């Protein structure tokens, strides 16, 4: 904070700060683009709104705004942070305490003002040449800025869509590779060539008439594949082929479509790319998702909301994922149920207080 | 572990008020005169006795820059960086000495001499020895002694000589009827490095003997010689200009003249 | 890098009076009768052949070598390959204030690769827009005679076949033109980045 | 500029920046009061 | 210490000394460039806010400041120790105790200065031009300075990055390759070549919008695939292949990627490279993961947390790892209750003394 | 980019009482200008000849570069290579108004790449629907004797060619004329977008 008035100033206080300008064409051409990065954003957005919480003020999340419900609005909050690292909450308060209104707002339109003191004062919401300025010098402090992890920038986060854009497109243009070369692409099952008595000599209209409706009727198509195919003097049938006929770039698609699951933590086994066994059976797999990945950024966006809407009530409150009754942890449930419910030596109450229940 | 050759370090630094500042220039604030109090008649008017009249030395606190260009088995930053501050530490110990105005710190040496016994503000004071060529071939030392006791008993608590060694060379040269060496006898003593009872500084940029030059000066420099400076070093790395030399580029910035013209005394050699 | 030379040869520096004796001296019709002039006009297309194949310049005329950026970061290979003495190293500016240079730098001379190659690693940077511009005398010697005398053979037996048959006209030789000029030719086998 | 740049301008003038001082000087009045005036009146003049 | 004053008056007392400087280069090409430099920061770095502590202070640290939480505030620690080996956290102190404000500086701008005695006597916040000068000639010495170890330097760490530069560049080439293969290459699926009757021969415009058309309409497409194609004299039909398909540094792209995350000591299972099967089961690699490169990382931290927060106590306080309900080292806690629970010579409450339980 | 020429050579700036002593007609005849009608005619188609085949100049006439769209945001290539003093990058409108432009553009002379490069990073934008037309003369030299003398005999190797053979009749020198033009014809191996 005593150093926060030194990096402001070199920013420009009163001034928005844009960050990245390619932000919005990362998520049409690797979002809406292809299926992996829009897939895997897809699974963990529905994963973190899906976990419970643990506080009121629960009851302004599941009814956040009308047509926006509670998983909802997580898709929506999650989603633009892992698509441009950055998550953006209004508060819309009539009422003094606990504001009835959330809204995701979208972090394309989004800027920051870095203000006096380097911590924002203004936050721009510019929707064509519209702006709107939201007011940070306040108490309330109306919308939670959730940043993901960026070491460079001071103002934004990473987006791991922007670490793997080198591999989005290898994978976009790998797979448009495949589509434009079966939509361009010239091969002939054959050729009959015709020279002549000369180097060259083209055959006369009467002639080749001829030569199609002999080519048409008894020798294309299934039910005429092999007839023997008389070639007198000068003709010549010269069949080609096609040398590279699978596999068009195919490992560097496979290889890029692991790389873009890589970024965002999901394993390869639950988006279905194909690959080598790494996990085993999806007890695993879907326990490493909801470790790595998901619950670490569902207890880093939940601790956000535990103080920005704290900030609105007056005792401050936790708000933490359940991790119990989700039902990817039961291996991690079983296997400490089972240590010590066979733990035999120690008593009945003295383990229903390590297994978290009410004692008796 | 690349060598280079050892130079002289001592540098006049650790004698001279070292003094920190952070603006352009260092002000030191001086008053040339007394009060000129004095005794006061039963019957008189007796008014306005006199004033000192202060004077601002300015110290211009100039820059010394030296750039080096580039061009695994020793390491060329940190080794290039043990000779370009030893470069600096040794380059503004001619400054310090005998600098000039112009854009470096003007040393103690070119502020217009003037003979002590007609001694005044502007200036600084000297004390002849004899001949032109030399100590003086009756009396050695005599020069010598009379520039200590020609100073003032303030200044002398915490004073020092500064010579070269090749003056030092001739100081110790110097014997009695017999060939006694007046300084440290016998021929296994050494530097005694106590001379009249004060230190010896062999700074290196001090001149030698010669017909009219100062080879000798002596002083408390820490009232005498203010060193104002910034304590770091500029270290710009840099990757850009040429790609075949990297062109480090380093830098400190540095002034200095007399604060005070009655701590120094020097020894002319001359009649 | 334009490379203009500054001055062309005199003229009277060519051997057209050794060149009539290589065309008929000793064995031939006599003297016979060739415009003389003719004579000069086959040797600067002969010399300029081979001055274009083996990137030499036989005669020590004056060049200039104007060019923007330097191409490493200090060594400055010059192509016109023996070289002497650069004139100037003088360096306008984008409006033409032409500020010479004369320390930092230290020609170091080569049949091989002639450079300019700065002291340490600081070569005179360029003026944005203010081309650099090198002024250096490159070749041999001032007459004909203080060439290499089988590089003058090159000259010889090329500027008498111009004379001998003027269009282009079919008609192997040990020690040819060809083989004369070899030794001359400059081997690079560089296609790189540097 | 915008294409002055590729021409001239290879630096941008600079600010030449001013100093205006304020001299600061001294507005004093030193009216003359009697010791008479000022023991006589029932009206406080030294504070009037 | 002794040398340490001899150590300082070589680099130069009172002045600034910088060290690495592509540090703020291999950020943008080996944090924000690659998806597996990127990955395994983020691996770690939530791996090591996710482990609970054991000490008052812990309520500084549940919440230092505004807008950057607890886990916030490590992942922001340690995603500058993994990236430029040193972690810098300033204090601000209106009390004279347990200062209420915790910052994490970044490394790019921070500057060393030895000072005279060698150990550090200022520490430079320099941005843009502007500097801050922190002083370390007190007490309370308002930075912790964690380092990684440097065995070469004496004041900062190694950054792992640093010692995977030349694999980062690898993969980021490697993968930009493929990318600018895929954008610059012209493959035909053919080539008609027409000579003439001299060897060299144009085709007029008329003949040649016959040439399109019966191309176009007739022979591209995937509709069109394998047309008999006649060929009269002049025209020739060369096909052409592609011989590289597939696999463009595709290995040397994957051991790349291997040595990146060898560098910062993941296991190749967790972040998901392809690979030969070292771990089994995830109940190994999870397990090696928490005890070779998170607990040894977050040991380290937190017992410098320990010391420069007890600084500004009067009594000294122990903060480690919690090292027990952290779901990784289940494997590690069922080997040993299920060892001393069937152990039944020794009596009930000699084993909860080993367990690690409150007597009875 | 259509590239057409101001003006053409002036004629009587060409050799040609030097290409007659070249082919070797006569010395003193009273006629001695039978020729010079048709001389003249296998110059010009020999010059333009090499000027094709080497994207060289040789007689320094005037160019107009009259082109639309910028080959490169800011680079522009020309093609005719040995350039000196662009004169006006004169910026025409849509229809009509044709207003010259200093507009912050260099020249970077080059015999390989004669560049236009800008200074702005952006060179003068072109109003849409509207040509950029480019004066600049362009060649080695006003006169004949300010050429490569290679180059100037390699059309006298071709021009006396086409004296001599008037139809496509066929008829291995060391330096052809193939050979002295191969120095000045452009190495170029880029067929990429950029």
């Amino acid at each position: 904070s005593v150093t926060g008035r030194i990096v402001a100033m070199a920013s420009g206080a009163g001034r928005p700060v844009w960050g990245p300008r390619d932000t919005v064409s990362l998520m049409r051409t690797g979002f809406a683009g292809n299926p992996v990065g829009f897939r895997s954003v897809k699974l963990i957005a529905e994963a973190t709104a899906a976990v419970p919480l643990i506080c009121p003020v629960l009851d302004l999340l599941r009814r956040p705004n009308a047509g926006q419900g509670r998983a909802e609005l997580f898709e929506a909050l999650i989603g633009q942070i892992l698509l441009s690292g950055n998550g953006y909450l209004e508060a819309v308060c009539p009422e003094p305490g606990v504001p009835r209104e959330l809204h995701v707002l979208r972090s394309d339109r989004m800027a920051v003002v870095p203000g006096a003191d380097g911590w924002p004062v203004g936050y721009d919401y510019t929707v064509g040449g519209r702006k709107h300025r939201f007011d940070m010098t306040g108490h309330p402090d109306p919308i939670c800025h959730i940043k993901s992890f960026h070491p460079t920038d001071d103002h934004y986060g990473l987006s791991p869509m922007q670490a793997a854009a080198v591999a989005l497109d290898v994978h976009n243009a790998a797979s448009a590779w495949s589509k434009a070369l079966l939509d361009n692409a010239a091969r002939p099952s054959g050729a009959i060539i015709y020279k002549g008595a000369d180097g060259q000599g083209v055959l006369a209209p009467e002639q080749y008439e001829r030569l199609i409706f002999e080519m048409e009727t008894h020798h294309q198509g299934a039910r005429n594949a092999g007839r023997p195919m008389l070639l007198e003097g000068g003709l010549d049938w010269k069949p080609m082929g096609f040398s590279p006929s699978d596999m068009e770039f195919h490992e560097t698609k496979a290889a890029a479509a692991r790389e873009i699951a890589l970024a965002f933590g999901v394993p390869p086994m639950l988006i279905g790319i194909p690959g080598d066994a790494t996990y085993a059976n999806y007890a695993e797999a879907n326990r490493a998702f909801y470790r790595l990945t998901v619950l670490p950024l569902l207890t880093r966006v939940s601790a956000a909301l535990a103080w920005w809407l704290s900030g609105y009530l007056g005792a401050q409150i936790e708000l933490k994922p359940d991790l119990d009754q989700v039902p990817a942890l039961a291996v991690e449930r079983d296997q400490l149920w089972a240590r010590i419910g066979a733990a035999g030596f120690l008593s009945n109450s003295e383990k229903r207080v390590l297994l978290g229940l009410p004692p008796t | 572990t690349i060598r280079g050759v050892l130079r002289s370090t001592a540098s006049l630094r650790q004698i001279a008020s070292v003094v920190n500042v952070e603006a352009t220039s260092f002000d030191v604030l001086v008053d040339k005169t007394d009060m000129g109090s004095g005794w006061a008649s039963e019957t008189a008017a007796l008014s306005e006795t006199a004033t000192p009249q202060i004077d601002r030395i300015t110290i211009p606190l100039h820059e010394l820059a030296a750039m080096p260009k580039a061009s695994s088995a020793f390491d060329i930053e940190t080794w290039l960086a043990n000779r370009i501050a030893d470069k600096f530490a040794r380059a503004e110990a001619a400054a310090f000495i005998s600098g000039d105005g112009v854009d470096k710190p003007t040393g103690f040496l070119t502020k217009t001499k003037v003979a002590n016994g007609a001694w005044a503000w502007g200036s600084l004071g000297y004390v002849a020895t004899g001949a032109a060529g030399d100590f003086a071939a009756v009396n050695a030392s005599d020069a010598v002694v009379d520039l200590v006791y020609a100073l003032g008993a303030e200044y002398r608590a915490n004073a020092s000589f500064v010579m070269n060694s090749k003056t030092a060379g001739a100081v110790r040269k110097m014997k009695d009827a017999d060939g006694r060496f007046l300084w440290a006898d016998s021929l296994a003593a050494g530097e005694p490095a106590r001379l009249m009872g004060y230190p010896v500084l062999i700074a290196e940029d001090m001149p030698d003997i010669a017909a009219n030059a100062y080879a000798i000066a002596f002083g408390d420099f820490g009232n005498g010689y203010t060193i104002a400076e910034r304590p770091d070093l500029r270290v710009l790395r840099d990757p850009f200009s040429a790609k075949p030399h990297v062109l480090f580029y380093a830098s400190k910035r540095v002034g200095g003249d007399v604060s005070d013209f009655a701590a120094i005394k020097l020894l002319k050699f001359a009649a | 890098m334009m490379l203009n030379e500054v001055t062309a040869v005199p003229g009277t520096a060519l051997p057209v009076a050794e060149f009539r004796d290589h065309l008929r001296l000793g064995t031939g019709f006599a003297d016979l009768g060739a415009e003389d002039a003719a004579l000069l006009s086959y040797l600067r297309a002969a010399i300029a052949a081979i001055e274009g194949r083996t990137a030499k310049a036989l005669i020590s005329r004056g060049f200039r070598l104007a060019l923007t950026a330097w191409r490493w970061g200090d060594m400055q290979t010059l192509p016109i390959a023996p070289v002497a003495t650069v004139t100037a190293l003088r360096l306008v500016d984008a409006a033409g204030v032409e500020t010479p240079v004369a320390a930092g730098w230290r020609l170091v001379p080569d049949m091989a690769r002639p450079r300019i190659e700065a002291l340490g690693a600081m070569l005179p940077m360029i003026p944005t827009g203010g081309r650099v511009e090198i002024d250096f005398t490159a070749g041999f010697g001032a007459s004909w005679s203080a060439l290499p005398v089988d590089l003058a053979q090159a000259v010889f037996l090329l500027a008498a076949q111009y004379y001998e048959l003027r269009h282009d006209g079919a008609a192997a030789m040990p020690f040819g033109v060809m083989a004369l000029i070899e030794r001359w030719r400059t081997v690079r086998v560089l296609g790189g980045r540097p | 500029g915008w294409a002055s740049e590729t021409a001239a301008l290879s630096e941008t003038a600079t600010p030449q920046i001013d100093r205006i001082t304020i001299p600061l000087h001294e507005l004093a009045a030193m009216p003359k009061a009697s010791q008479r005036l000022l023991d006589d009146s029932a009206f406080d003049i030294e504070t009037w």
